[PDB]
RNA sequence: AGCGUAUAUUAAAGUUGCUGCAGUUAAAAAGCUCGUAGUUGGAUCUUGGGAGCGGCCGUCCCCUGCUCGGCGCCGGCCCGAAGCGUUUACUUUGAAAAAAUUAGAGUGUUCAAAGCAGGCCGCCUGGAUACCGCAGCUAGGAAUAAUGGAAUAGGACCGCGG
RNA sequence: UACCUGGUUGAUCCUGCCAGUAGCAUAUGCUUGUCUCAAAGAUUAAGCCAUGCAUGUCUAAGUACGCACGGCCGGUACAGUGAAACUGCGAAUGGCUCAUUAAAUCAGUUAUGGUUCCUUUGGUCGCUCGACUUGGAUAACUGUGGUAAUUCUAGAGCUAAUACAUGCCGACGGGCGCUGACCCCCUUCGCGGGGGGGAUGCGUGCAUUUAUCAGUGGUGACUCUAGAUAACCUCGGGCCGAUCGCACGCCCGGCGGCGACGACCCAUUCGAACGUCUGCCCUAUCAACUUUCGAUGGUAGUCGCCGUGCCUACCAUGGUGACCACGGGUGACGGGGAAUCAGGGUUCGAUUCCGGAGAGGGAGCCUGAGAAACGGCUACCACAUCCAAGGAAGGCAGCAGGCGC
RNA sequence: GCAUGUUGGAACAAUGUAGGUAAGGGAAGUCGGCAAGCCGGAUCCGUAACUUCGGGAUAAGGAUUGGCUCUAAGGGCUGGCA
């Protein structure tokens, strides 16, 4: 239940038609102390815009935030929230710079409200310059 | 920008240089080569400001034509050659070889070696790159392009080579508490071992360095050159020795240096 | 002309990105190659940093990877056959990346009937009337014809390819861009690639 | 050998008020209540013990573990190194933060605006610091405001069997 | 320097403002004995310029029959200076000023693992299995001339390259694998099976691409480099020294050191570009805005030296904002800084020190590694110059100085 | 269904009746753009003053209008499917 586009999706690493008589996975680690899901392996989904699966590199700075839409297929909006405290008046006031996140297929039980982990890449598009390292559920919701 | 810059100016420098503001506006600009601009100092302006040979910039240019100063292993006359961090200055007439060594400030050091001294130098690699056919290049400090290496030579790991010919002599292994002159930023020209290594991935790693005399200081794994073999130099060193002593020390023994001159 | 720019349409939100300055001559985006078949003919063009771009015209031949046995040759190409995205390029034949063509099938034929000694495509009823592979087939050595013996076993072809070798019209994809580099190189379809595109082919057709 | 005058602007101001304004009679409480964003918000989860040196009072040490090895010692104990042991804001420290400029170590331009010089019958130095609020990173503690556990039990642990 | 006086009333305290009072940086007026320094078309006029100038370079080591000169013993051309040139490099910096310009530029901070890079330095310059140096155009010169007239020109006689093209001696006699005639050895009556030597032919170095298998060194991380197989080597074509100069020597014709320049590929310096987090003037008599001549995403192409609806076909209808999105104005280049000033605060910054802009307003373009250059090229408009009325040419917000203000 | 409607032939005067074509200016003639003439349909973009908010409006305004040969999109019957 793949390849609902014109042209032929695959992976340029694995080769398929060499001289026989299940295809293996092909992946690889993005480093900096993180594991790989049991799904990712298990999964025979396809996508270049990935860190495992894929061709990109993560690197710069990392930051974090909350996933607020899931409207728009293969990408999510997130919305940072944070202070800063003004030297004139002993205050605080409020900032907040939303963007575009692409999301990556592996992550299938998602929902809103629950903390994004974002990490620097390549221009993809526009305005995505980001990917989702791990996602952390909120508060509950253990069903 | 649609090209390069031809000219300098003598407000962008950097400190060390000592270049007051009153005698010159135009700075004079070092050609390319095998060190960096900030790193390096032009051979001129350690001709005529530091050493205090030559005033003008024309004598400069009349000595360099007989062919008297010797840069590490190569008889070079090029007054704005980029001369940085370990090179051997040899003057064949005075007989007075120079070594470059920062001091225990951020400044340099002027420091007389013998021929014998002058006859090696201390260097270091940065990678490996592999060849065509499987071929180790080392990339040096300032691109000294030396192939076929031995396999215990590794990043960190320094070297000891000879200038006429390009071979090494021995190499000091990146063990815990070797000496190490850290070169760069605030903590430029400090020697102490090396008593805790703490690793971390993504950036770079940083090192504890501490002194012999109840000092230590924590700086990034970039500003790293060991010298020697745990507490064994092979280099002769200059006066003030890396100490790092206040600025009220600094003041009382110059008081007492005062008192005992008169 | 034309440029590659951020700064010429809106913003994200909506507001109006209005610029600071003039032209630029790094900024300068050329028109397509557009490449056909025909005689040989590729022009250059000088490109920002010294270098140099072939840009194809007319080409009728090509070099294709076949992927089982990990050998090319040069082959002729013949026919444009579809693309994905753009129906117009099957009507009009203009050679883009990622796209299907017809390519011959004698130098493969001949490299497996030379070392192979095995006939490839040759629908039954015409024989070899020239006699010159026949000579290379027969008159072998005993203790050479076990190694001949296993290399026939291990030979074993699909119908699929069979009858594009009977055909004598095999399919082929383009892998390297002719307008930046210049060669117009590829592979050739095998199994669920090849079912895949003759399935596109056959939607097409009826 | 300096001033009156005119044009922009600051202190005087607590006559703009975070330090640091008033609202009955001088201008300043919506006629009046409800009401969503926003501000802020009850109590409350380890309470001192052991050892040493002086005169109960000031100092000083303690109250998350297991793979590879060296102050080693006799299958075991100590410690040396990597890994990980909800998350912040604030505080302590480090890295990093072009020059000139503001204070200025040294400092007979006869003094100052200076300047980074110079002085002893061949030589010796200095050519630093404070300043660089916010943004990002590293190393300590868990008072303060949030923050999570298992109660349709798919809660830990220790011996398991397919 | 953490600070005051008077004025509303027949007369007294509060609130309220006014009168001064103390400064900085511009002009005007009186006066101006000396000395060390020492600003000055920024404000309106980024409007136009009379006048003179601001970009050149040879060493024995590129090319020299200019007698323009010179050594004479000239004959093997060639001691040397050498006008004018070809060839190679720079001309892509510097200065001027704040119109345009408010997530734009600019300041801590970083990544190109998603790319290029002049020159210098360090390599590289008998790896390939194949003429004791081949060829013709031309600059400088002389001479016939036109044109009111341009740093505007041609036919002729000529001639050279580190300029333009084609391609050799050597290393070089042998190795590496694909093809393989045919012989020979061990067992079997022999075929069958196993194991060495080997006639002949093919390709066999780096640069480039396609695609498979395998996995020396390093990175927090490979689809980075490298190993093997199979081909590509585009005529608008990667390299594989058809180069110049000073003194010099040892052995039957040959042999050798000290130089300059260039080149396949790589590192490095100098940088440019591309990025991400954070910061900004006002206004709600601006609350909704953005778009199928993309506004928000994906698949596959084009383009660029790389990463991006940058542009294309088809699908989804998204995205931002009341924590002021969007629009309008700014008497707004940004930052380091300067002044009054207790502590807190206010105003200005165009300027040397750093980054961006442009040469009357735009449009398009060549050359070179680096330019939409500007005292580079062309077209339109405005200003505007000579003239045999046939035609030609220019853009000082550079140095001094002028016009109008 | 019909044989030009109370007649036939001939040449082609002026002046009548009905039509058109007319270089150049375009209501300047005349109470009087009276008569006469121009624009014209469809698709696409787009639209003011005043307002009883319904009208204005087709406001005012602009671009397109062939032949030949292709591509894509939208349905019933039978036994996720052909």
């Amino acid at each position: 239940d793949i390849q609902t586009e014109r042209a032929y999706q695959k992976q340029p690493t694995i080769f398929q038609n060499k001289k026989r008589v299940k295809l293996p996975r092909y992946y690889k680690n993005i480093g900096l102390g993180f594991k790989t899901p049991k799904e990712a392996i298990e999964g025979t989904y396809i996508d270049k815009k990935c860190p495992f699966t894929g061709n990109v590199s993560i690197r710069g700075r990392i930051l974090s935030g909350v996933v607020t839409k899931m409207k728009m297929q293969r990408t999510i909006v997130i919305r940072r929230d944070y202070l800063h405290y003004i030297r004139k008046y002993n205050r605080f006031e409020k900032r907040h710079k939303n963007m575009s996140v692409h999301l990556s297929p592996c992550f299938r039980d998602v929902q809103i409200g629950d903390i994004v982990t974002v990490g620097e890449c390549r221009p993809l598009s526009k305005t995505v310059r980001f990917n989702v390292l791990k996602v952390t559920k909120a508060a509950g919701t253990k069903k | 920008a649609r090209g390069p810059k031809k000219h300098l100016k003598r407000v962008a420098a950097p400190k060390h240089w000592m270049l007051d503001k009153l005698t010159g506006v135009f700075a004079p600009r070092p050609s390319t080569g095998p060190h960096k601009l900030r790193e390096c100092l032009p051979l001129i302006i350690f001709l005529r400001n530091r050493l205090k040979y030559a005033l003008t910039g024309d004598e400069v240019k009349k000595i360099c034509m007989q062919r008297f100063i010797k840069i590490d292993g190569k008889v070079r006359t090029d007054i704005t050659y980029p001369a940085g961090f370990m090179d051997v200055i040899s003057i064949d007439k005075t007989g007075e070889n120079f070594r470059l060594i920062y001091d225990t400030k951020g400044r340099f050091a002027v420091h007389r070696i013998t021929p014998e001294e002058a006859k090696y130098k201390l260097c270091k690699v940065r990678k490996i790159f592999v060849g065509t056919k499987g071929i180790p290049h080392l990339v040096t400090h300032d691109a000294r392009t030396i192939r076929y290496p031995d396999p215990l030579i590794k990043v960190n790991d320094t070297i000891q080579i000879d200038l006429e010919t390009g071979k090494i002599t021995d190499f000091i292994k990146f063990d815990t508490g070797n000496l190490c002159m850290v070169t760069g930023g605030a903590n430029l020209g400090r020697i102490g071992v090396i008593t805790n290594r703490e690793r971390h991935p993504g950036s770079f790693d940083v090192v504890h360095v501490k002194d012999a005399n109840g000092n230590s200081f924590a700086t990034r794994l970039s500003n790293i050159f060991v010298i020697g073999k745990g507490n064994k130099p092979w280099i002769s060193l200059p006066r003030g020795k890396g100490i790092r002593l206040t600025i009220a020390e600094e003041r009382d023994k110059r008081l007492a240096a005062k008192q005992s001159s008169g | 002309g034309i440029s590659r720019d951020n700064w010429h349409k809106r913003r994200k939100t909506g507001g109006k990105r209005k610029p600071y300055h003039k032209k630029r001559k790094y900024e300068l985006g050329r028109p397509a190659a557009n490449t056909k078949i025909g005689p040989r003919r590729i022009h250059t063009v000088r490109v920002r940093g010294g270098n140099k771009k072939y840009r194809a015209l007319r080409l009728d031949v090509g070099n294709f990877s076949w992927g089982s046995e990990c050998c090319t040759r040069k082959t002729r190409i013949i026919d444009v056959v579809y693309n994905a995205s753009n129906n117009e390029l099957v009507r009009t034949k203009t050679l883009v990346k990622n796209c299907i063509v017809l390519i011959d099938s004698t130098p493969y034929r001949q490299w497996y009937e030379s070392h192979y000694a095995l006939p490839l495509g040759r629908k039954k009823g015409a024989k070899l009337t020239p006699e010159e592979e026949e000579i290379l087939n027969k008159k072998r050595s005993k203790k050479i014809q076990k190694k001949y013996d296993e290399r026939k076993k291990n030979a074993k072809i699909s119908s699929l390819l069979e009858e594009q070798f009977q055909q004598g019209k095999l399919l082929a994809c383009i892998a390297s861009r002719p307008g930046q580099c210049g060669r117009a190189d590829g592979y050739v379809l095998e199994g669920k690639e090849l079912e895949f595109y003759l399935r596109k082919i056959k939607a097409r057709k009826g």
